[PDB]
């Protein structure tokens, strides 16, 4: 049952990286 | 159309005086603004040069003048009453009879106490004599009367400032006080100014270089000092406060020779002289030393407990602060060495003086008796600029932790109320630890939050509060000022000083006219204004401070915003208070000594528990908030309320405004018509405001503050209780110790834990941007002094003078009503009795000022023309002492002017005003041996009052005297609403048939066969007619009524003439009682013993025409003083009532006894009031909506009341239907399912204990309640399954308060009584049968009209979801 | 079998995402980068117009080192923020009492002007400042005040009990004439005996330039 | 891939550690930057009228 | 679906490496 978890991480980290993306 | 206020209510700003002196030929430099030197003179005051009286006044005066800052202390000593003043009759003449009244009133008070059983055992044989001496020898007596004459003159002067009557001239022994409309010139002798080393008065140092002042003042012996009439007003307020304070201290010495709780009047007088000397040398800066009176009093109080190293650190820091301040403000001012030694007498006395804690806490409340500094616009913008523009370093880790604790505390509040977690719509993976607790549906404990703290960041959920929770629409009409829009921002400065005419005028800056002018007004429309970021529109980027008045600090300001941004602010404050801010309850008052040990230990479980606090200044947080810090909290408030950008408004609007002060005579510097669009920054105005403003988002900031406090609680690990009141925030740290520890050691360790919490909180808030200055925050172990009540180790200290010294013959009543003025004095007297252990000082001050108001409005009324003896145009013959003294003995509810009811010394909220008033009147008449005058004073001719009045004032009688101006004002607001209110949701609310509907609703609520006025009032509060009565009741100022642009526009008779008619009629009613008497009622009322009967037959006869014979119940309760008679007992003795009764005779009673234990005593156990014992202080819906709207909640409440009251009848639903049809879109059955209406009982009794608006608080200090046990079980049957008119909570307040009164001055060890019985007087109490209301008809009006009116309706009440059980 | 390893990874990663997402939310879209911040320091005095992020030690450095890059506002901000790190339970609320402030505090309690006690006080604050024992002196004074004593009793006990005053001789004060001492000081003074102490002996000795020396007594 | 899991665990632990040693200086443009951001999202145009306090 | 786990772990490591790279560009190093 790891998929969701790790998928869930990609569902957040990426987004917040996108946030830092706007800054730079 | 104008009305000068009686008391000081505006900031002392003297920039306008700078033009006056330029017109008269004088010179002054009050204003820091170079514009006022060479601006064009206003045409109003340019004419002073054409005046003859002014030229002849200042002919023998040099061109130089002096700031009134330095002359105010001179006037407060030089001025006396011995000269000639153009006021007749002089206020001094009244003295001879005012005293005759004061003494007589004191005598009444004593008489009252003699028959209640609360008379001191030790009787001062010369008590009246002492009162007479004390009042005569008071040193501010003649000065106070003189200052009232000057205030009278300057009031008349202001009212007709454009007419020839403005000028007035007064020649005292050595001071000439010639005065213009609202400018007062003072001519003072140079000789009495303190000099400096250079040889010029200290006043001249600020403005004139030496050898230029002495060449201007060459042969002259007198010099002028132009000041605004507001300075004359505040000097009058000073002198009357000083008079009250010295009279109060002296009368306390009379009633308690050994140790009176007030400061000895000699020391206080010396403090006054020191403070004035300091002010005469320093100026407005001297207040930077007077201001240290309160902190030095708090230090001196704290040192009165066991001395711990951090106890003296308060006084040492304050003493160091005082010295540093005194050196900084006197460094550059040449003081002679004599003066240097003598300017220090003020704080030198404040340090040396040794007094009991109570004395110090009374002295604490004299801080404003020296004045208020002359605020400058410039010095009050520098203060905010330096704290709101400074860059701050923030540690994100702390901001992260504060935000997570913010969410944690909201999740915790939601869990406790709703009983389970909110629906977590976020990913369950992101919260590995939290999801397990959510699944078990239980909230994680406080210890384990530390590791799970970060998880909280990831919780998400749908909106957790409703966007429609406002119920009091009066917030949107509540009278105030708002900034004018940006296009016309400079309209507030007057055009001559501004130097160009403002290109765009403004319609109005008043909030009520703006609210009425807003067509598309609605709460969802306020939200659409917010969410759509309309507050960033060009026209609404405006913001304007306004100096706060009565402040000792160099100018402190409060913001004003454009009316629509103001609505957004009011909505955000209303939204937070009813929703989110309840997640950080900061009202939690904690006094550790009084609370039970067990509850305390389980409260600090995270043995014995010890609590020590430290108080910080939350006021200075506001300027230090930063958006980098406040963004997460604000975003979360938006997401928590299901909106976008609403709670966000300040940090988006304020930073992009042009901050300035809306000072009428001091525009921002260098402002011209060329740069009006893009004003220059200057000392008056500044641009970027990266910060908060005082008051705005108070609810949000206090929530982030409690979030930081809980973060420190998680980290350190002690139980923190956070409580905020006014500006201060007190954080009580509770620490648990093992039981086998030394009591001296544990206190030290608890204080150490508090200092450790304070250090952590310093680190936390420092990282959040808010610097907690460790010098000015102190760790108090046992001294809880924030909030309304100060405690020293749980012994309540008195602060009586803060309300007892505000009494005055002139107050800001509607018009200049005598009743309003007397009521204010009555309120100040009730409060001052509450918060001190001395009865007669405040009684004497309130009697003195009651009579003095009567007289001073009798002759010098401001509404009527000069020399209009109101006593002559009503009584035909002059009012004598006799008529006034009898109109002051008829309590207001019978119709009269007695607002000083002795019974209010025993308890605050009164069971029935008519019955208490009647008992008081009866005891007075028995004293003065005029019993036969009883019935006639009572029986008046009932007035013509509709059922609306009955429902608005249930307990009252239908007597025109018993009426405040509120009805008249509400009729004027109603007229102005029907006339020129363009608001859509107010015209629909106030449609044409408004009046007809209110009458129909009211007759109906009173159409029940048993009529219950209070229930009528309760429903009415929910019916639309109650909403109209709330919107209407927004006018409480005289100037607003008499000078509003939307009130005086009526085409009827002008407001002023109607007011004069009403005044004269009211005076007729009050002071001619033989005329307005009804003989029929006088025959009805004959030969009836008990007050409750009198009150019920009088109450039924007054409202006869509305009752139409149907009985009135639920409106008469016994006057507890006659109901219970007091039998004190010496130890080992039985009371005669208990001995005469074989089994049943006089058995029932309330038993009171003393507790021998003394938990805490300061300064010693001599007085009951000084010691506290261990005793306790005093002794379902099927489907509940999750986010009920105000309308739905009122709907459910309305339904619950209707069902409960009409339980006997089977048509209950048919009665409810119309009301819910104007409020919710629910069928009656649906609401009945949502009602918690499952309980039943006696309607009347359970209506008074829990449903009555009054909470029945005691009017006597809590220190003596803990020393007593009050058992009501000995009442026999009347003890709680029985129903009676006995009001148990006031029986307890009365028993405690009576025991306190009888022994308030006697030494504790000398109290020869240990037990008290309050026995039941048979005649005056009786069992109230349980009944129920039976409406025989239904409201036929179609209240469905309010469907569109979203203020009233609730279209979709089930939107936020529903929960089970 | 990665269940335990992926659970630990989930805990640390979720914490890291939470923390850095709050950091993004706080510092808005105009956050200045490290390079941008220090450029703006260079070519302009002030900080750049938008939040900038530093490591604690990064700005600890170049603030402890004399360098012109940090704006005055940034140095002041950081000093304020780090001022609260030193605060502990002992340090919090303790006043910084200098010799001059100690003299002003002790004067105000003494009645009159220019009494012998005033000279005693300005001597005590002189011995205290040298021996770095001001805090002990003031603690002693306050405790004496609290324990039902007048300021005269407080001074004499502060001379007894404080150890710096064990046996120190009175200091000598040169005065051009015997009239320099205030009038309130004229009452109690006698010729100086050999080897005096400050309280077991005499408060202080004023040696005149013409040989004369007179010592004070309580 | 247990080696990739441990490597990602270590990088995340280092980032979380370095977070506790962060300090930021509040800027003069944060309020205006969030306003431009909230106005572009909601209306799709820049905030109207005179320039805001610290525009980019 | 173990190949899905390898792909998403590769993606997750890629985005964490990108965030570390962006951190040192925001935060001053020494
Ligand atoms: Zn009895």
């Amino acid at each position: 049952d790891m998929a969701k978890t790790i998928s869930s991480l990609n569902r957040v980290c990426a987004e917040m990286v996108a946030k830092y993306d706007l800054l730079v | 159309t104008q009305y000068p206020d009686a008391r000081l209510s505006s900031p002392i700003v003297l920039d306008q005086c700078d033009l006056v002196t330029r017109a008269c030929g004088l010179y002054s430099s009050y204003s820091l603004n170079p514009q006022l030197r060479n601006c064009k003179l206003p045409k109003h005051i340019y004419r002073l040069k054409y005046d003859v009286t002014v030229t002849k006044f200042l002919s023998d005066v040099p061109v130089a003048t002096l700031p009134i800052d330095f002359i105010v202390p001179v006037l407060l000593k030089a001025l006396s009453g011995n000269g000639f003043c153009p006021v007749e009759p002089r206020c001094q003449q009244f003295l001879d009879e005012i005293i005759k009244y004061t003494m007589q009133d004191a005598l009444f008070l004593k008489y009252y106490l003699k028959n209640v059983g609360a008379q001191e055992d030790c009787v001062d044989e010369h008590f009246q004599e002492k009162i007479l001496s004390s009042i005569q020898g008071n040193e501010f007596l003649h000065q106070m009367f003189f200052w009232y004459d000057l205030a009278i003159l300057t009031r008349r002067g202001r009212l007709n400032r454009g007419n020839s009557r403005s000028t007035w001239f007064v020649h005292d022994d050595l001071i000439d006080i010639l005065g213009y409309g609202d400018y007062v010139f003072w001519k003072i002798p140079i000789s009495m100014l303190p000099l400096n080393t250079q040889g010029i008065p200290h006043a001249a140092m600020d403005w004139y270089q030496a050898s230029v002042f002495k060449e201007a003042v060459q042969g002259h012996t007198h010099i002028v000092s132009v000041s605004t009439a507001d300075v004359l007003i505040m000097c009058k307020d000073l002198i009357t406060c000083r008079f009250n304070t010295t009279l109060i201290s002296k009368i306390a010495e009379i009633e308690d020779p050994v140790c009176s709780d007030y400061p000895n009047f000699k020391i206080v007088s010396m403090l006054y002289q020191s403070g004035d000397y300091l002010l005469s040398i320093l100026g407005s800066d001297g207040y930077k030393i007077i201001k240290f009176l309160e902190p030095l009093c708090l230090a001196k109080i704290q040192l009165c407990s066991k001395y711990t190293e951090r106890k003296g650190r308060f006084l040492t820091q304050m003493h160091l602060a005082v010295n540093h301040t005194l050196e900084e403000i006197t460094e550059m001012r040449a003081l002679k060495p004599s003066q240097a030694q003598k300017i220090r007498e003020f704080h030198r006395t404040l340090i040396r003086l040794e007094m009991t804690p109570q004395q110090l806490c009374e002295l604490f409340s004299i801080q404003k008796h020296w004045g208020h500094p002359v605020l400058h616009s410039e010095t009050a913008i520098q203060k905010v600029k330096k704290h709101a523009t400074v860059l701050k370093a923030l540690r994100p880790i702390v901001i992260f932790e504060t935000y997570c604790v913010f969410k944690y505390s909201i999740a915790k509040h939601y869990f406790d109320s709703q009983g389970s977690w909110y629906s977590v719509t976020s990913d369950r993976n992101l919260t590995p630890g939290l999801n397990s607790y959510i699944k078990r549906n239980q909230f994680p404990p406080l210890p384990m939050i530390k590791e799970l703290l970060w998880e909280f960041y990831h919780l998400d959920h749908p909106p957790l509060f409703s966007t429609k929770i406002i119920s009091d629409l009066s917030i949107f009409i509540k009278d105030r000022a708002t900034a004018v829009e940006r296009t016309c921002w400079d309209a507030v400065f007057e055009p001559n000083v501004l130097g160009y005419n403002p290109p765009h005028k403004f319609s109005t800056k008043r909030v009520p006219e703006q609210f009425l002018e807003q067509e598309n007004f609605s709460i969802e429309n306020v939200l659409s204004y917010a969410q759509k970021l309309e507050y960033l529109l060009p026209q609404y980027r405006n913001f304007s401070f306004s100096l706060k008045e009565k402040e000792l600090n160099v100018g402190r300001t409060f913001g004003k915003l454009p009316y629509p941004t103001r609505n957004v602010q009011t909505l955000c404050e209303a939204l937070l208070a009813d929703g989110l801010a309840k997640a950080f309850p900061s009202n939690m008052m904690v006094v550790t000594e009084r609370e039970q040990k067990e509850s305390l230990l389980h409260q600090a479980s995270w043995a014995t528990v010890r609590g020590s606090s430290f108080v910080t200044d939350l006021e200075k947080y506001n300027l230090a908030f930063r958006y980098e810090f406040t963004a997460p909290f604000i975003e979360y408030c938006n997401r928590c309320y299901g909106v976008k950008n609403v709670f966000n408004w300040m940090h988006y609007t304020i930073p992009q405004c042009y901050m300035h002060v809306s000072d009428y005579y001091n525009p921002p510097h260098n402002l011209t018509l060329e740069n009006r669009d893009n004003p220059p920054e200057g000392p008056s105005s500044y641009r970027g405001h990266m910060g908060g403003i005082e008051g705005l988002q108070q609810k949000l900031w206090t929530s982030i503050s409690c979030a930081q406090i809980s973060l420190v609680e998680i980290k350190t690990g002690f139980k923190l209780r956070s409580a905020v009141m006014g500006d201060n925030q007190c954080i009580t740290v509770l620490s648990v110790f093992p039981l086998e520890t030394d009591a001296d050691e544990q206190e030290q360790s608890a204080e150490d834990n508090a200092a450790r919490v304070a250090a952590s909180l310093a680190k936390v808030t420092s990282a959040c941007g808010i610097f907690l200055k460790p010098d000015e925050t102190f760790v108090h172990s046992g001294f809880i002094y924030f909030g309304k009540k100060q405690y020293l180790n749980g012994v309540q200290l008195p602060q009586s003078l803060k309300t007892a010294t505000r009494m005055a013959p002139l107050s800001d009543a509607i018009f200049d009503d005598l009743q309003g003025t007397l009521a204010s004095i009555g309120t100040a007297f009730e409060r001052s009795i509450s918060e001190t252990r001395h009865i007669f000082p405040c009684r004497i001050t309130a009697a003195f000022h009651t009579f003095f108001s009567v007289r001073i409005l009798q002759y010098h009324h401001l509404g009527f023309n000069k020399g209009f003896d109101l006593g002559q145009l009503t009584l035909g013959k002059p009012l004598d002492f006799g008529t006034i003294s009898l109109a002051l003995a008829v309590p207001q509810v019978l119709g009269g002017l007695s607002f000083l009811n002795p019974e209010k010394c025993f308890y605050r909220n009164l069971g029935d005003p008519v019955t208490s008033g009647l008992f008081q009147l009866k005891t007075y008449l028995r004293m003065i041996e005029m019993d036969d005058l009883f019935l006639p004073l009572i029986a008046k001719n009932p007035g013509n009052c509709t059922a609306i009045d009955f429902v608005l004032n249930p307990s009252g009688l239908n007597v025109p005297g018993s009426q405040d101006l509120t009805s008249f004002l509400r009729q004027i607001v109603r007229r102005t609403i029907t006339l020129s209110a363009k608001n859509k949701l107010i015209n629909t609310l106030f449609h044409a048939s408004a009046d007809f509907e209110d009458e129909m609703v009211c007759k109906w609520l009173l159409s029940s066969t048993p009529v219950m006025s209070r229930f009528a009032a309760d429903i009415f509060s929910r019916t639309p007619s109650g909403k109209r009565l709330q919107i209407l009741g927004y006018l409480e100022g005289t100037r607003t009524l008499l000078a509003s642009k939307i009130i005086n526009n009526n085409t009827e008779t002008p407001v002023l003439d109607r007011l004069r008619k009403i005044t004269l009629q009211r005076w007729s009613l009050w002071f001619s009682y033989l005329d307005h008497c009804d003989n029929i009622l006088a025959e009805a009322l004959t030969q009836i013993t008990c007050t409750v009967d009198l009150a019920q037959i009088l109450r039924e006869y007054s409202w006869a025409h509305i009752l139409e014979g149907r009985p009135l119940i639920g409106a008469t309760l016994p006057c507890m003083i006659e109901q219970f008679k007091v039998f004190w007992l010496k130890p080992y003795e039985q009371c005669p009532q208990c001995s005469n009764a074989k089994q049943p005779g006089g058995k029932p009673f309330v038993s009171v006894a003393v507790k021998k234990h003394i938990v805490s005593a300061w300064p010693n156990a001599s007085r009951i009031s000084w010691t506290i014992g261990d005793g306790i202080p005093y002794i379902q819906p099927a489907i509940k909506p999750k986010c009920p709207s105000a309308a739905l909640r009122e709907a459910i409440e309305l339904a619950s009341r209707l069902t409960w009251v009409t339980q006997g009848s089977s048509n209950s639903d048919l009665l409810i239907k119309p009301f819910l049809e104007a409020r919710v879109n629910l069928s009656v059955q649906e609401i009945l399912q949502m009602t918690p209406s499952h309980y039943s009982g006696n309607i009347v009794h359970r209506y008074n204990d829990q449903y009555s608006p009054h909470s029945f608080m005691a009017n006597r200090m809590s220190n003596s309640a803990t020393r007593l046990i009050v058992s009501t079980n000995t009442l026999g049957e009347f003890s709680g399954a029985r129903d009676s008119n006995i009001i148990f909570q006031n029986v307890i307040n009365y028993a405690v308060a009576l025991f306190d009164i009888k022994f308030r001055n006697t030494e504790a060890t000398d109290i020869q009584y240990n037990r008290a019985h309050l026995h039941l007087t048979k005649c005056c109490t009786r069992e109230v049968p349980a009944q129920y209301l039976t409406y025989t008809s239904t409201l036929d009006l179609d209240l469905t009209r309010y469907r569109e009116n979203e203020l009233i309706y609730d279209s979709n009440p089930l939107k936020g979801g529903l929960n089970c059980n």
